[PDB]
């Protein structure tokens, strides 16, 4: 319950046990601090955060000393000021005079608290100098110059609590005392960039990154993160036509001030091996055309060949908007083919969970829903590779909560205790209905988590047919109050293409296809496409489907236009241009447009509020941005599309494989990557420095 | 240089910090004179005790 | 010579005065033409009506 | 009427919604052989480095120097 | 905005093999990507047509007798 | 005193649309009949005709606005430009703002459709 | 008027130069003025005259600052 | 119009003009997906929307009427004849 | 040596000019451009030019690993840059480097290397 | 006057970077471009002035 | 980013050569001004030129112009 | 409706009024500092066109542009003085919400809570 | 006056006393690479050519091909 306090006079009221730093911004008063942080845990080392307490004789730590009803602080008096003032003193002592050659120059903490709180001037000038330290290596990602550590926690804490790598620590003591692996070992996770974001001085920094800009050069753009499809919100620093990093943005119900190092330092590929100008194939070589002679080919091709019907193949990969995929759907209609498909394995058939309730392929328990959670099943899925953020907030549950975790599938080195009780689907029905199943029973926020590798299969009906008998048998996991059936989707664009109708006809399932335009599809095998077709990619880096084409159309990368991407939950997130597509590139609705207009064909829209209203048209959730819908159909869903129509598929005994083999390299951007690259040498298992012989 | 602002020993900051000691910009609306007015000032009160003279501000406020 | 001796002040100490009668001052335009004078304000030398 | 801009200037400078660098640009057209008005295109874009403005406050609140005289009377506690 | 009125489109490639990617809208900092060679610029026809080229940003190269006859083209 | 100038008005925001309406009529007889000026004065490379249908169409443009302010500020910005015209302060590179279609025609390719606004990224 | 709004104090050496200088320049701004009047009104000789004391003047501008006009060196504080 | 190859399902949660087509798509979805078991049935939800029935024939020419009716037999006449009126 | 252009020609330049320096063939950074690829897309403003006379100045990366190792006796070696001839600073900001670890250490400000004395 | 770029005795160049002559710049005559060097030193790759922006303060 | 300036305006002058100067500053707390106009000393003598030079011959103008000292600079700014 | 056409008088383009579309936000709360003062207005920017954002130059590797509003950024006291000037000139806009950090109770004692049973995680500090 | 070398070009204007032939050693730069005077060279062949030291920041990518096995 709430408790009164005055604070610099002004009344303000929080919860009991809090501590005093919340009630002062809640209160509009600005403390300082370098320990203090809202998603950490609680240090009081810095001693920046003092303030005077009538209570207390000694000034107290606002971030540890608990609120209580009737007390009185100041923030304002000589004594807070001279407390300051000393405490920056010592901060600055043994500091280096790096602040040229530092890359936290003109965003640090340090500096503009010395500015605001702390003298003018210096008292330090001892002929026997300042302390120095050595620099770590930690791996390539995180570069460290460790002279300007002034000893926060915040790394160790972030790295030990909520990432689950506690190979970060404090050794040593006193003016000595290092943070560090003691020991050459690497900072081995993939959430380590965000240690990169909490130092608020620069002994760690961004190393491809290292020396390239200054803040105030830098455009900042609020987008949305591809690369996963938990649509992180991000903030794209730009320099011109270069976009220089991605760091993370405030989204609690998302992912909670952090992102992964995929997310984070992939952004090196969207300025290497990018399609600029459209390109033909000659032979065994491609030569460089225009756009005019491109889509004029595309449509000689059309008509020498003369596909009829779902002889039209459109495929649509991950970093795909949802605009690209409706106007390449609208095309693949008009020319009378319903052979819609994504990349998948077994994308040429449609899902088997059924597209009809959006509640039937997404994450209906959304991400804030983890927290509530008493029991967890995860089938077919490592939420460390699919969704590291959520797993982080998976962990963030269990190290405060009785939550007790199971999971079906490939044994995974997880960040909780995880209860691995098989790799089968024989395994699952033993578990659903022995020990774990009435664990889900008796629970109150039961989450059943399932892979889209479980899609991926050919005897995914068993599966699904499995778990929503179970759902609508037991009525903790689906009530009226709370859903616990979840599917986690790796890619972004899959829950949009679900949304809009992206999926295949069984008449086109065995149909062989005379054209394949397949856009953004990386991750076709060779074998999907006929040796005699005509191919059309469309994408903006070229890594594995561009080799295929006979004709490639440069589009424009999530950084270079203004897309909307449908997240796990069914979040419809709007994203912005930090750029422009570069060279001779175009916005992909457009290209689709226009090849429909060289086509026999024309889609009745011609800017972007008339995509907008088409959008609207397909589905009202993909306008209603940052929404996060419920459904009132969650029964009729898991009656008509789980449990139906899968009785007839036999399960496999095929145990159940991990779907992301690298976490790095995954998609074209990052497979570009050349950090990326670097991160998948090292962060390797088999490297002495990624394993404690513990 | 000059010597109270070069001392090392006696001379903190926030004692001649005088861009924070900034003076504020008063404003004074009809409501507020017509309070230093029906009312006085705090040199020169002439309002009642207690919570009759709070609501007599109140009043004008 | 040998030590420069310069005193702490603050600039706004010198106004204190004048800030007070400007402050009569316009209290008196207010009451002069108490329909067109919404307000005034009053900072260093500086009378705003 | 106007007293600083350009005779023909459509357009009120110091507006905040008015850029810096404005909308239209001269040059000497050697087909027209006249001083032509055409939009805006710089060969270096401007740079405005705003967004570097401090993150903590720089300035707290100042000091009262009103008069006694113009302060309204705190009310005897009782 | 500046157009391209000279071209048809952006990406253009010569019948030599060289890929030209105009950069811009078509003002004075645009440039089509084009290099040419106007060997009578210095003249009547040849000064409206390096106008005209280099109005939208085609690198003209001038060859020139009289220093003095060319100025009025930079 | 400071004297006002030859073809002065003095600002009056009129209380009324049809007091308005007057005032702009007899600016744009203003206009009319000074055409030949402008004519001569600048060195124009076409009709007097021609300037007057720019000028009806200029008037055209602000035809079916209502509030009744902005029509005060339109009048007032119209005087304005007659006053700068009228009395030769404008030159020929001013007066010519108006009258971009009088000079040759810019280039072959001038896109009216999606296509082409596409192969020049206009789209 | 930037330390009228920062509430600053210059130090005391620095209004003297602040004077010293600002006459110096008042000295400039005469001999331009005056010694233009009269060439436009017909006298040549005050101008080439006054524009030698100009330059002996721009000599203490440029040792003080670096440059003979804009010498950007009264700045706020 | 050689067949239905897609139909849309438009429908606030809470809403009042809703009830009808809520109670449709509670009690006779999976005939209407036996009857017509070629197409595709999409039912997208999202509040403030009146509810709406789209019908996609062939080369991607679509028709749709509104559903604001007063009960589910009236939702299945209305549903009944866009797939007529092809 | 002879660089082909984009439209199909040679561009010949001699080898004491496609030197990134004097002292130094290779670039020595990422994002440099060669000498090659700047010919090959400005040699319309180098044709009828005197490479001779362009600017061409020696490249530190070079110049300072031929500055031999300081050594010193303790676990910190402090560097500024200074003249030690003329008054003022005339360096760069002091700078305490660690040198405990096995190799030479060098400032961020200058590349003057240290060792711990072995 | 004429602007310059120094080195040290080493033969090294001083600059690192710091774009803080491009950050104080009233005229924004200076364009700078950075990343890190091959021997792990920071150092510019780009540094322009135009001195027809430059006002020689 | 510069130091930041209070919250405030103000209009302070001098006696420049050419008359009183002012600035009229508004600081919103930031480090670079929300306003800043300069009151130049010779927009509002070149304004009472037409006050001044009615009656007189032309050769009388260029004297007016002259003992203005009118620099163009402050009058346009 | 009935607000005012101020569009007609500013003099700007119309290209402003029927092609642009402008964003409203408040400015994210950074997570390379923990300061706070930069939120609390809200910004006014012009979203990007293609063609016209930025290019580099061929002769000296400039970054060019043809945007007149890309450096533009008015600030605001509030979303709905920035909605009326917004509509006052004719502007099409998206306002972004801004996105607030969750309060939750911080306890320096929860670090050194007892275990009934296994330790689920060993903490440093 | 380009071709009057540094140091006299200080001389020769009343900013040192010292003429560089008188100069100290001490106060002499110290060189490791070799000392070129070179004038003003407008107006000839060796007028200086400005350049991007860069390369474009976007690379494309170089087409390579694969066939459907
Ligand atoms: N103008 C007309 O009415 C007609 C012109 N033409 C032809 O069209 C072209 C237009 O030229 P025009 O427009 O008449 O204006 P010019 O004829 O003045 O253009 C003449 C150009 O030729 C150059 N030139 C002439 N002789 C030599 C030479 N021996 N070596 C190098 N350069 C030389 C001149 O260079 P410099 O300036 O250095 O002498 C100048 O650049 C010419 O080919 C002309 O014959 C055809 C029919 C009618
Ligand atoms: S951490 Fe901050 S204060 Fe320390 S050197 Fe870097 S920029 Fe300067
Ligand atoms: S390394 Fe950085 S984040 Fe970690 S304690 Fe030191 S200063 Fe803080
Ligand atoms: S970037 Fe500029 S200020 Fe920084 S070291 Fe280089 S030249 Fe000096
Ligand atoms: S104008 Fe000249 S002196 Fe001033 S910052 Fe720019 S380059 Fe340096
Ligand atoms: S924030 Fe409290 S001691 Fe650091
Ligand atoms: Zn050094």
């Amino acid at each position: 319950a709430e408790i009164e306090l005055t604070i610099d006079g002004h009344k303000v009221s929080i919860e009991a046990g809090s501590a005093l730093i919340q009630a002062c911004e809640k209160a509009g008063v600005t403390v300082p601090r370098y320990c203090y942080h809202d998603k950490l845990a609680i240090a009081g080392n810095c001693r920046m955060c003092l303030v005077d307490v009538e209570r207390a004789p000694k000034p107290v730590a606002s971030c540890a000393y608990p609120v209580a009803p009737g007390m009185v602080v100041r923030t304002d008096t000589e004594r807070v000021k001279q407390a300051r003032e000393n405490v920056m003193e010592m901060m600055l002592q043994n500091h280096p005079l790096d602040c040229p050659v530092c890359d936290q120059g003109g965003e640090c903490d340090l500096q503009d608290q010395s500015m605001r709180y702390g003298r003018d001037r210096g008292r330090f000038t001892e002929i026997t100098g300042k302390r120095s330290t050595e620099d770590k290596n930690i791996g390539p990602l995180v570069k460290t110059s460790m002279n300007r550590c002034i000893h926060c926690t915040r790394c160790v804490r972030f790295a030990n609590d909520i990432a689950g790598a506690p190979e970060l620590g404090s050794s040593g003591r006193g003016n000595d005392m290092q943070i560090g692996t003691y020991l050459e070992k690497n900072l081995n996770t993939e959430l380590s960039g965000n240690v990169i974001d909490l130092c608020p001085v620069g002994a760690l920094t961004n190393k491809p990154y290292a020396f390239r800009a200054r803040p105030w050069e830098l455009k900042k753009t609020e987008s949305i993160d591809v690369m996963d499809a938990v649509g992180s919100n991000i903030r794209i620093d730009s320099k011109g036509v270069e976009v220089m990093r991605v760091i993370p943005r405030v989204h609690e119900d998302v992912n909670e001030e952090w992102i992964n190092d995929k997310s984070r330092f992939a952004c090196d590929g969207l300025k290497t091996q990018r399609l600029t100008t459209p390109l033909i194939r000659v032979g065994d070589k491609f030569v460089n055309a225009t756009w005019d002679d491109a889509l004029s080919t595309i449509a000689k091709a059309y008509q020498q060949k003369a596909p009829k019907g779902d002889e039209f193949k459109a495929v649509a990969g991950a970093l795909v908007e949802v605009e690209s995929m409706v106007a390449l759907k609208d095309m693949t209609n008009a020319l009378g083919s319903e052979n819609t498909t994504t990349d998948t394995p077994n994308g040429n058939s449609a899902p088997a969970h059924g597209i009809t309730f959006r509640s039937n392929y997404l994450f209906n328990s959304s991400i804030a829903g983890i927290e509530d959670a008493d029991a967890i099943l995860l089938v077919g899925t490592n939420p460390r590779r699919e969704a590291a953020v959520m797993n982080a907030r998976i962990r963030k549950a269990w190290l405060r909560q009785e939550l007790e975790i199971a999971s079906v599938g490939p044994t995974l080195d997880a960040t909780f205790d995880v209860a691995e009780l098989g790799n089968t689907h024989a395994d699952l029905e033993k578990a659903l209905s022995g020990e774990f199943g009435e664990v889900l029973k008796n629970a109150k926020n039961p989450l059943i988590i399932v892979g889209s590798g479980i899609t991926d299969r050919e005897d995914a009906g068993a599966f699904f047919n499995t778990i929503g008998k179970f759902v609508e048998s037991t009525p903790s996991v689906l009530n009226e109050n709370w859903n616990g059936y979840n599917v986690l989707q790796r890619s972004a664009s899959r829950a949009g293409a679900y949304d809009i109708g992206f999926t295949p006809s069984d008449e086109a399932s065995k149909t062989t296809p005379k054209m394949v335009w397949l856009l953004g599809a990386d991750e076709v095998a060779a074998s999907d496409i006929p040796a005699d077709a005509f191919v059309v990619y469309q994408g903006h880096n070229g890594d594995v489907g561009a080799q295929f084409a006979d004709v490639v159309l440069p589009g424009a990368a999530y950084t270079e236009k203004a897309g909307t991407y449908v997240n796990t939950e069914g979040r419809s997130q709007i994203s912005r241009a930090a750029t422009g597509p570069p060279g001779g590139a175009r916005e992909d609705w457009k290209i689709l447009r226009a090849v429909s207009e060289y086509l026999g064909v024309a889609l009745p829209y011609e800017d972007a509020y008339e995509v907008r209203d088409r959008l609207a048209e397909i589905s009202p959730s993909l306008v209603r941005y940052d929404l996060v819908e419920p459904t009132v159909f969650g029964d009729v869903a898991v009656q008509h599309s789980l449990v139906g129509p899968n009785g007839s598929v036999t399960p496999s005994s095929a145990p159940l494989t991990e779907t992301i083999e690298n976490f790095y390299m995954t998609d074209s951007i990052s497979r570009s990557s050349p950090t990326m690259a670097k991160s998948s040498i090292a962060f390797n298992k088999d490297n002495k420095k990624n394993q404690a012989f513990a | 240089s000059s010597y109270p602002t070069n001392d090392i020993a006696e001379n903190p900051y926030w004692k001649r910090d005088h861009r924070r000691a900034y003076p504020q910009t008063a404003f004074f609306d009809q409501k507020t004179v017509t309070g230093l007015l029906e009312l006085g000032s705090e040199a020169t009160p002439r309002i009642a005790d207690g919570e009759a003279g709070t609501k007599a501000l109140a009043n004008i406020a | 010579v040998d030590e420069v001796y310069e005193p702490i002040v603050n600039p706004a100490d010198r106004y204190l005065q004048h800030v007070s009668d400007l402050h009569q001052y316009a209290k008196y335009i207010m009451a002069a033409l108490p329909k067109y004078i919404q307000g005034f304000s009053v900072w260093k030398d500086e009378l705003t009506l | 009427r106007r007293i600083m801009t350009d005779y023909g200037f459509e357009g009120h400078p110091l507006r905040k919604d008015f850029p810096l660098t404005g909308y239209t640009e001269v040059r000497w057209d050697e087909e027209k052989r006249r001083v032509v008005y055409e939009p805006l295109e710089l060969t270096q874009a401007f740079r405005n480095f705003s967004a570097g403005s401090t993150a903590w406050e720089p300035v707290g609140p100042g000091r009262d120097d009103r008069p006694d005289s113009f302060k309204l009377p705190t009310p005897k506690p009782e | 905005m500046n157009s391209f009125e000279n071209l048809a489109q952006d990406v253009n490639i010569t019948r030599s093999g060289k890929t030209l990617i105009a950069k811009g809208t078509g003002g004075r900092s645009s440039r089509t990507g084009y290099t040419a060679t106007v060997f009578g610029a210095n003249g009547f026809l040849g000064s409206y047509l390096t106008a005209k080229l280099a109005k939208h940003g085609t690198t003209v190269v001038v060859p020139y007798r009289e220093e003095m006859a060319k100025r009025h083209l930079k | 005193a400071i004297i006002a100038t030859a073809f002065a008005e003095t600002v009056k925001f009129s209380g009324s649309k049809q007091e308005l309406q007057k005032r702009t009529l007899a600016l744009y007889r203003q206009f009319l009949r000074g055409a030949p000026t402008f004519a001569d004065l600048y060195e124009v490379q076409f009709s007097i005709p021609t300037i007057r249908t720019k000028i009806r169409q200029e008037f055209e443009r602000h035809r079916f606005v209502d509030d009744l302010s902005i029509q005060n500020v339109l009048y007032a910005k119209g005087h304005m430009e007659y006053q700068e015209c009228i009395n030769f302060w404008k030159q020929q590179a001013q007066f010519l703002k108006y009258f971009p279609e009088e000079d040759d025609i810019q280039g072959r390719h001038q896109p009216s459709n999606f296509v082409d606004k596409f192969l020049k990224n206009r789209a | 008027a930037v330390e009228k709004l920062l509430n600053v104090e210059v130090p005391l050496r620095g209004k003297y130069i602040r004077t010293m200088f600002g006459e110096i320049t008042r000295v400039l701004n005469h001999l331009m003025s005056v010694c233009s009047h009269a060439m436009d009104v017909g006298a040549l000789t005050p101008f080439l005259w006054g524009f030698e004391e100009r330059e002996k003047l721009m000599e203490f501008y440029e040792r003080v600052s670096g440059a003979r006009l804009h010498a950007a060196y009264v700045r706020p504080g | 119009s050689a067949a239905l190859r897609e139909i849309r399902f438009h429908l606030c949660q809470n809403g009042s003009s809703s009830a009808p087509l809520r109670q449709f798509v509670k009690n006779q979805i999976g005939a209407f997906q036996k009857a017509n078991p070629s197409t595709k049935v999409l039912v997208r939800e999202a509040n403030g929307v009146k509810p709406i029935v789209f019908a996609r024939f062939d080369h991607g020419h679509e028709s749709k009427i509104g559903l604001d009716v007063s009960s589910e037999k009236e939702v299945a006449e209305r549903v009944k004849s866009l797939i007529e009126a092809k | 040596k002879s660089i082909i252009s984009y439209n199909g020609n040679t561009i010949e330049i001699p080898e004491e000019y496609t030197k990134q320096a004097p002292n130094r063939d290779s670039t020595w950074a990422p994002a440099q451009a060669s000498k090659t690829e700047i010919y090959k897309n400005n040699m319309v403003r180098f044709e009828q030019k005197d490479l001779s006379k362009q600017p061409m100045p020696y490249a530190g990366i070079e110049l300072i690993a031929q500055q031999p190792v300081r050594f010193v006796h303790g676990n910190t070696a402090v560097c500024d840059g200074a003249n030690h001839n003329g008054p003022g600073a005339q360096g760069h900001p002091k700078i305490f480097i660690n040198v405990d670890a096995p190799g030479s250490h060098a400032c961020q400000y200058c590349g003057t290397r240290y060792e711990k004395e072995h | 006057g004429e602007h310059a770029l120094r080195r040290y005795p080493s033969g090294e160049e001083r600059c690192i970077a710091c774009k803080l002559c491009e950050a104080i710049c009233p005229a924004l005559a200076i364009t700078i471009d950075a990343e890190e060097r091959i021997d792990g030193s920071r150092r510019t790759t780009k540094y322009d002035i135009d001195m027809t922006k430059c006002i020689y303060c | 980013k510069g130091y930041s300036v209070p919250p405030g305006e103000t209009y302070t002058a001098i006696e420049a050569p050419k008359g009183e100067m002012g600035v009229y500053v508004v600081s919103d707390g930031s480090e670079r001004p929300y306003k800043c106009k300069i009151r130049a000393p010779g927009f509002a003598h070149l304004g009472a030129f037409d006050h001044i030079a009615r009656g007189h011959f032309l050769p009388d103008a260029v004297a007016i112009i002259g003992t203005m000292d009118l620099v163009f600079g402050e009058v346009d700014r | 409706d009935n607000v005012p056409a101020h569009e007609i008088v500013s003099g700007a383009p119309a290209e402003l009024s029927r092609n642009r579309v402008v964003r409203i936000y408040q400015q994210a709360k950074p997570a390379t500092q923990s300061g706070e003062y930069g939120t609390f207005a809200w910004r006014l920017d012009w979203d990007i066109v293609d063609v016209a954002n930025r290019w580099e130059n061929d002769l000296i590797g400039w970054q060019s542009s043809g945007d007149y509003m890309q450096a533009t950024q008015m600030k605001f006291t509030s979303k709905e003085s920035a909605i009326k000037f917004a509509n006052k000139q004719g502007w099409d806009f998206y306002i972004q919400e801004p996105h607030h950090r969750k309060f939750r109770v911080k306890q320096y004692a929860n670090n050194f809570v007892h275990s009934y049973g296994k330790l689920k995680h060993i903490r440093t500090k | 006056m380009s071709q009057v070398e540094p140091g006299w070009h200080f001389w020769l204007g009343y900013g040192v006393d010292t003429a560089p032939c008188n100069t100290p050693k001490e106060k002499l730069p110290i060189r490791a690479y070799p000392y070129k005077f070179q004038p003003n060279y407008t107006g000839t062949p060796g007028a200086f050519v400005t350049y991007n030291t860069l390369k474009p920041k976007i690379s494309a990518w170089e087409p390579v091909t694969k066939q459907r096995s």
